[PDB]
């Protein structure tokens, strides 16, 4: 599915990911895409922070939705 | 105190934070902005009814007067 993954920076990216996958995989996804390492990566939906080792399905994502991407101060 | 100007803003999406250091904001309440330039993702929030300050991300809390009323 893809997902509207919405950096902090502005760069609103989708991505095409399963609902299966871990949130450590679609950082992978998002590191193959844009290059953001995983650690610094923090996916929050509906005001939910996403665990890496936890699926889209963990955390109930439907497709099609907008989760903020937002960075830690690692690269700050 | 000294940081007595105590911007305003309005926080739009509900998060709730794990770790002390991060601000629990409840969608629809009123926030503090205590610092918002020291880094650019992560800001510094009060929350005016509880005084509870954390970090919150930027892109959660909206200024009041700045773009929330043109109308």
């Amino acid at each position: 599915m893809q997902i509207f993954v919405k950096t902090l920076t502005g760069k609103t990216i989708t991505l095409e990911v399963e609902s299966s996958d871990t949130i450590d995989n679609v950082k992978s996804k998002i590191q193959d895409k844009e290059g953001i390492p995983p650690d610094q990566q923090r996916l929050i939906f509906a005001g939910k922070q996403l665990e890496d080792g936890r699926t889209l399905s963990d955390y109930n994502i439907q497709k099609e939705s907008t989760l903020h991407l937002v960075l830690r101060l690692r690269g700050g | 105190m000294a940081s007595k100007s105590k911007k305003r803003g309005i926080v739009q999406y509900d998060f709730m934070a794990e770790s002390q250091d991060e601000l629990t904001i409840k969608s629809g309440d009123k926030v503090y902005i205590l610092d918002d330039k020291k880094s650019k993702d992560w800001w510094m929030c009060q929350l005016v009814d509880s005084g509870k300050s954390g970090l919150v991300p930027a892109q959660f809390i909206e200024p009041v007067r700045d773009k929330k009323h043109t109308e």
